[PDB]
């Protein structure tokens, strides 16, 4: 019946922990695996009114947050657009950080353009459209 | 831009 629904869900979490995985435990992405901590930054809440990071990625799969993977790319986007937006390029180590978060979202689109099913994403986007309902 | 990390 409808638990073919749910079973759309449930492989496209257990796809995203698996990509979520590769990129947090990437050396270049270590910058991103927690929140930004206002006590080292303090003026980053003046800037970014809404903070993401793999952490919480990883918390919203679990969640069942996302139930596309367009979704789940919406904030991979959000951790690489906060750190463009909120990062000066005035030294090196804000070029850094600025080409570590394009490499973010460089390197999450990349494995999902190589692994994911696009029927699949398809269907779990259609299923979504059905439940709007 | 805010301030940057590292400051």
């Amino acid at each position: 019946l409808e638990e073919q629904e749910e079973d759309t869900f449930r492989e496209l979490r257990i796809f995203l922990r698996n990509v979520t995985h590769r990129l947090a435990i990437d050396k270049r992405f270590r910058v991103f695996t927690k929140p930004v901590d206002p006590d080292e930054v303090p003026d980053y809440v003046t800037v970014i009114k809404q903070p993401m990071d793999l952490s919480s990625v990883i918390s919203k799969i679990d969640l069942h947050k996302y139930l596309t993977v367009k979704d789940y790319l919406r904030d991979i986007d959000l951790i690489c657009s906060n750190a463009l937006e909120y990062n000066p390029d005035r030294d090196p180590g804000d070029r850094l950080i600025r080409h570590r978060a394009c490499a973010l979202r460089d390197t999450a689109y990349a494995i999902i353009k190589e692994e994911l099913d696009e029927d699949f994403e398809q269907l779990a986007e259609e299923i979504q459209e059905s439940r709007k309902k | 831009s805010g301030r940057g990390k590292g400051g």
